[PDB]
């Protein structure tokens, strides 16, 4: 079951009765037909607020402060450029001149041009593949 | 033994303005009788203990603080904050009052009054008073 | 009542102050009643409620001290004394105010939310926040691979500094989050008593249960 679920994370099944989740496995152990099924209960609200709600708000926290991070982080580069044109006295070569940061505008068009997909929950897909090495860092925490 | 007269609207009768007098040993607390008139007629009913402080349990408040609100509504004992409200039948003779904030309204209690048999009688009463109880503060007033 | 729950979806998060603990509440007021959800970070709660449930309960809590339904609700709109009890599941809030200049009682019968709210309240809402957060990250992060070119561009012919302490590293995603995973994630994850989620999430909250 193991070395059958660690790469795909053989063929699956999904099935409910009232409030419980079946998850049938058709595969083979040996070359004979291996058959399991997973029977599972509706988790706890320990469990969600455990592997879910205090972890996913704990990451919206610490990317909130990685925005905030970046955003001075941000600042900083643009009083360096400056320091170069205002009084390093020197230019470029045009096609690459940045716009000043300011994170009132930069959320206003985050949120108009790319919020519409970005918080897309989807199949919970990208959620496994974008945010799963903040996640288990959060729940170490 | 107190009194205390005190001048009200029905909100059955808008312009006509009503007068309550309240009667009691000197802590409102132990109880009142009450009287209603309206320069034409009278009414009359009473107030216990018992009831007063079920009626303050009634709405979770300290007694005694609870007592200011009916000192300040039936004592005119009214704040600068403080607006208060009567309604009457006259017929049925069910009185309740009420103090208005928050755009409303509020019922802060109700009596069963009876109609009351010689009007101008304890009305005549009730003025001489009043006549009397002006010139007792006035000759203290003229000394000061 | 529908637009009620319609608009509790889309209300954010405020923090209340009990003796006891702390919790987080949405709510969504008008004159036709409310809607409320509630947490203390381990459990949530729900209630919903109608003009009906108001005149009787308040008629209960409060036995002389009428008023229409829609001023109480009015006042709750204001937003006190908070406690609580869980008796069974009944997170039964119980809250205390002044209003006329008389105290005041409500009680909230909040039962355990039901899972399908707390997906749609928190945990889809709160993931979508953190890919949007990502999102931003990411962006963020292609502005100051931006703006480094640009500077490296000024590196590449003259353009010495003048302030020095103005100098900025090279930007590099994987070692700032090093960086951070050490130095801030520690305080910057901890739920504490969920004031920091609705001291600085709550227009993200907003954007992203409309969205």
């Amino acid at each position: 079951l193991d070395n059958l679920l660690r790469p795909l994370l053989a063929t699956f099944s999904c099935d409910c009765v009232a409030d419980a989740l079946i998850l049938r496995v058709r595969s083979e152990l040996s070359g004979l037909p291996f058959y399991w099924n997973f029977h599972c209960m509706l988790a706890s609200p320990s469990l969600v607020s455990q592997h879910l709600i205090r972890p996913l708000m704990g990451m919206s926290l610490a990317l909130q402060c990685q925005v905030r991070e970046l955003a001075t982080l941000l600042h900083m580069k643009d009083l360096e450029i400056q320091d170069y044109q205002e009084s390093g006295a020197t230019l470029i070569r045009d096609r690459l001149k940045t716009e000043p940061f300011e994170e009132n505008s930069f959320l206003e068009q985050f949120m108009i041009e790319k919020l519409p997909e970005a918080c897309s929950i989807g199949d919970g897909k990208p959620f496994v593949m974008n945010l799963q090495d903040l996640y288990m860092a959060v729940t170490t925490q | 033994m107190e009194r205390k007269i005190s001048r009200i609207h029905l909100v059955s009768e808008p312009s006509i303005t009503h007068f309550l007098q309240v009667s009691w040993e000197k802590t409102l607390e132990s109880g009142f009788v009450i009287t209603l008139t309206d320069g034409h007629s009278a009414w009359t009913g009473t107030v216990s203990e018992s009831e007063i402080s079920q009626e303050a349990d009634d709405m979770a408040m300290e007694k005694g603080k609870y007592v200011g609100e009916l000192r300040k509504a039936l004592l005119s004992g009214a704040g600068p904050a403080d607006v208060y409200t009567f309604n009457f039948s006259k017929e049925s003779c069910y009185f309740f009052f009420e103090k208005n904030l928050k755009d409303v309204s509020f019922r802060l209690g109700s009596f069963n009054l009876e109609k009351v048999e010689n009007p101008a009688e304890v009305i005549r009463e009730l003025i001489c008073y009043c006549l009397d109880t002006i010139a007792e503060n006035q000759a203290k007033n003229e000394h000061l | 009542m529908e637009e009620l729950e319609q608009g509790l979806l889309m209300q954010p998060w405020a923090w209340l102050q009990l003796a006891e603990n702390s919790l987080l509440a949405k709510v969504f007021i008008t004159k036709q009643g409310y809607a409320l959800l509630v947490s203390d970070l381990q459990q949530v709660w729900h209630e919903q409620v109608d003009t009906s449930v108001v005149s009787q309960r308040a008629k209960e809590l409060n036995k002389r001290l009428t008023a229409p339904p829609a001023a109480f609700l009015c006042h709750l709109d204001n937003l006190a004394t908070f406690s609580c009890d869980c008796v069974a599941d009944a997170l039964i809030l119980r809250v205390r105010s002044e209003l006329s200049g008389l105290p005041f009682y409500w009680n909230f019968h909040c039962m355990l939310a039901s899972p399908s709210l707390v997906s749609q309240h928190l945990i889809r809402p709160l993931m979508g926040m953190s890919l949007a957060l990502q999102c931003q990250v990411r962006e963020l992060a292609t502005l100051l691979h931006m703006k480094d070119l640009e500077i490296q561009d000024y590196q590449e012919s003259g353009a010495t500094l003048i302030r020095d302490r103005l100098k900025t590293e090279p930007f590099e995603e994987n070692s700032f989050l090093e960086q951070f995973m050490i130095e801030k994630l520690p305080e910057a994850c901890s739920i504490g008593d969920g004031k920091p989620f609705v001291m600085n999430l709550q227009d993200l909250y907003m954007a992203v249960t409309t969205q």
